[PDB]
């Protein structure tokens, strides 16, 4: 039962990156103030916080596996921290422009990042951050990158040029391309993680969301309500619902099945840029980050 | 710049 309950909420600059830790009550974000900040949601005490840099940190995830979390900035550099220590792992130059978006591979030592400079890195963690691969043919910004969950062998960015692109590693062109339709670009791709549907989602500026079967390249649907630029849209991991949030401010849960809006929130923090699940589904938690802070919620 | 913020 959709029963929404406010966790635990605080406010801070712009968060543009957001993350939860698997096996720990904890959310990272990372701020357009070049700080990073780690919260026990339910002790609602910081665990851990850094001033990284004095340019925005758009990206940022959990790398549980190591205990460290992996950051990028506008100052062109991925940055890796351990987050029981605050020691810097490692920090190098990843593009020579902004970077929009990091994705972190499940069971190998892969990192992807995502930049304005219109490509796609991976890099190799037991191969001292080495850079692996570089994939070229996007012609703007490409503003998200995530593995298919079903197969991480398997990747898709999203980018400003109205594509998504789909990859292989060790492949150095896409699988193939879905033209969106998108016409005023592509800010967010994601896939639905379960077996039963070959479904990707794309979020646009253009005022739309939509759902992809990435076996035929056919849009299923498309969704509209929210009011101005689309910064996200996922699927819940184990909830039939999916999630967005918009620089109109407000966060849609629509109903997967159907399509249609179930709820529509404004949690008071202005606009929203960015969003997090949590990976195996615990209280349906889900977080995103806004202009003004950032909330964690249940969802029931 | 697009998408500064």
């Amino acid at each position: 039962k959709l029963d929404i309950k406010k966790t635990f909420s605080n406010r801070s600059d712009r968060v543009k990156g957001i993350d939860f830790h698997p096996t720990e009550p904890w959310v990272l974000t990372t701020l357009y103030s070049g700080r990073v900040e780690i919260w026990n949601y339910e002790t609602q005490v910081e665990v851990r916080s850094i001033q990284v840099t004095e340019t925005p940190v758009r990206a940022g995830k959990f790398i549980a596996r190591k205990n460290w979390i992996i950051v990028g900035s506008d100052d062109f550099r991925i940055r890796v921290f351990n987050y029981n220590t605050g020691e810097k792992v490692v920090d190098f130059e990843a593009h020579p422009d902004y970077i929009r978006s990091i994705a972190v591979h499940p069971t190998k030592p892969y990192v992807l990042s995502g930049s304005d400079d219109l490509t796609v890195k991976l890099w190799n963690w037991e191969n001292n951050w080495a850079l692996e691969q570089t994939f070229e043919g996007h012609e703007h910004f490409v503003m998200c990158v995530a593995f298919n969950p079903k197969d991480p062998s398997t990747f898709a960015s999203g980018c400003l040029d109205r594509t998504v692109k789909v990859w292989s590693l060790g492949q150095s062109t896409p699988n193939f391309t879905l033209t969106t339709g998108q016409e005023r670009g592509v800010n967010y791709v994601d896939y639905y993680p379960l077996p039963d549907k070959p479904y990707m989602i794309t979020a646009s500026d253009d005022l739309t969301i939509k759902i992809w079967d990435y076996q035929t390249k056919s849009c299923v649907a498309t969704l509209e309500g929210h009011m101005s630029n689309v910064s996200f849209a996922v699927f819940h991991p184990t909830l039939p619902i999916i999630i967005s949030g918009s620089e109109d401010g407000t966060l849609k849960i629509w109903n997967s099945s159907t399509y249609k809006v179930e709820k529509t929130l404004n949690v008071g923090l202005e606009r929203s840029w960015c969003i997090a699940t949590h990976p195996t589904g615990r209280k349906n938690y889900i977080a995103s980050g806004f202009d003004n802070g950032f909330t964690v919620l249940s969802l029931g | 710049k697009s998408h500064q913020e």
